[PDB]
């Protein structure tokens, strides 16, 4: 029982809402969507 | 006719920009050509700003340019884009 | 065809473009213009229906250009010069100036650092610190990685993402292997 | 053509391979026909639109930002009943197929059936006008195909 045990329980299985999202390119090739 | 839009950093300059050409694209989705010049290093900003509108979500009559890509097409309609060119190498 | 010619021909083919006739033409983002790009610019003037000029400055004048000392000096001197084109093709030109500070409303240190960056003597900040934060590294690699945690407790904490945040740097080589 | 040659706007050795007869065809064709006889008309028209994450890419996310996607459309005419878009393409029809372009024509039809699609959403989106029909015009056989 250390204080900063919930903490540091909460941030190391933190992971981050758009993830999935991060490596998205922005611009896309209207041949590439068919891709 | 020219306006000379002034003002310090974070006067909101190229927001009223953005949203004038917006409500602009609104009015007439087919108006006369509308040119947005910028740096070539902010020409893709522009264009995802430009196109993030709930009303529209793009731009037709309204194009975001370098001068250089301006340049292109111009150049293109006009004419003398046959010779090849040299990189600086 | 040399690369650098292409904005020299682009001059010499705008009154013989006919889409340039009626177009509305906005520039901003640019702090001064090379003479071949302003070649450019007057045309535009000339043979665009209208043209508006986006310049980060504070109330410029087009009678002289600033003082060396003078922070908006690059581009005080554009706007005297394409002032001074503007006028001498006899167009008709609208001024607006924005005084309001529009980015800074929701934070105040930033808006008086933007105010009180020139001034001399320069008035003190009595408030709370809350969103200016000077830091100091032990070197770069204990900057870097401070900055990463200081972006993880940004996202995991402040609710901002990652597209929020921005690294600059003066000397981008001393850093970009290691970032 | 030669005065694009002139102006450069096609090198010469682009204007030397041109089938003459093949480019006027096109216009004697009802919908060409029709294009001639517009009330209003464009052409190359390039355009910006913004499109969910989501649409492209499953597990996206209303707040994750739309995909900017871009392209460039070939001609825009409007009618008096309508606003129609058309494309030319230099596909190769006559020379490969069994059916020659009764073969072609499902095929082709999907070879750009998606890209038409994001077209037509586009000028749907940006303009908020319907679009009532799209033509292909390909330059081999003269054929149109209808979407
Ligand atoms: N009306 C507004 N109210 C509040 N914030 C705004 C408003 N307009 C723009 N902003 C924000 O202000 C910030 C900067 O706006 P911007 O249009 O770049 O001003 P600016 O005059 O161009 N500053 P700068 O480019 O540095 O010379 C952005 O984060 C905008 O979202
Ligand atoms: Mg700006």
């Amino acid at each position: 029982s250390f204080a900063f045990d919930e903490k540091a329980r909460e941030q190391l299985s933190w992971t981050y809402p758009h993830q999935e999202v991060t490596q998205i390119r922005t611009k896309q090739s209207v041949s590439e969507i068919k891709r | 006719g020219a306006e000379f839009l002034v003002g310090r950093s974070g006067s909101g300059k190229t927001k009223l920009i953005i949203n004038s050409i917006q409500d602009e694209l609104r009015r007439a989705p087919f108006g006369k050509p509308i040119i947005f010049l910028v740096p070539d290093q902010m020409t893709f900003l522009m264009e995802y700003e430009l196109a993030k509108t709930p009303d529209m979500g793009g731009m037709i009559r309204a194009q975001v340019f370098s001068f250089s890509r301006l340049a292109w097409r111009v150049l293109q309609h006009t004419g003398g884009m046959s010779r090849p060119f040299l990189t600086s190498t | 065809l040399h690369s650098e010619d292409y904005l020299t021909l682009l001059a010499e083919h705008i009154p013989l473009a006919e889409d340039i006739k009626g177009a509305h033409i906005y520039v901003d983002g640019f702090y001064q213009f090379t003479p071949q790009e302003f070649r450019v610019l007057e045309q535009l003037m000339v043979h665009a229906e209208h043209i508006t000029f986006s310049l980060t400055a504070d109330k410029p004048s087009y009678e002289r250009e600033p003082h060396e000392l003078e922070l908006f000096r690059m581009t005080g001197k554009t706007y005297y010069r394409l002032h001074q084109k503007a006028k001498e093709l006899n167009l008709d030109i609208t001024y607006k100036e924005l005084s309001g500070t529009e980015r800074h409303t929701k934070t105040p240190e930033l808006a008086h650092l933007e105010a009180q960056y020139e001034a001399r003597p320069a008035i003190p900040y009595a408030e709370k610190q809350e969103a200016l934060t000077v830091m100091q590294a032990a070197n770069r690699r204990a900057e870097l990685e401070g900055i990463a945690r200081e972006i993880h407790a940004l996202v995991r904490e402040k609710g901002y993402r990652y597209k929020d945040v921005a690294i600059l740097a003066r000397q981008p080589e001393d850093y970009k292997d290691m970032v | 053509v030669h005065r694009l040659y002139e102006k450069e706007l096609l090198t010469e050795e682009q204007k030397d391979a041109i089938d003459i007869e093949e480019i006027v065809q096109f216009f004697h064709t009802e919908i060409g026909g029709q294009l001639i006889g517009a009330k209003w008309k464009d052409r190359e028209i390039p355009f910006s639109l913004a499109l969910p994450a989501k649409e492209i890419y499953p597990d996206a996310h209303e707040a994750d930002e739309p995909l900017l996607v871009q392209g460039i459309i070939d001609c825009l005419y409007e009618t008096e009943d309508g606003l129609y878009l058309l494309a030319y393409k230099s596909d190769r029809i006559e020379g490969k197929f069994q059916h020659g372009f009764e073969g072609a024509a499902p095929i082709l039809k999907k070879r750009y059936e998606t890209q038409i699609q994001l077209y037509t959403k586009a000028v749907e989106q940006i303009a908020k006008t319907k679009v009532k029909g799209c033509a292909l015009y390909f330059f081999d056989g003269g054929h149109i195909l209808t979407l």
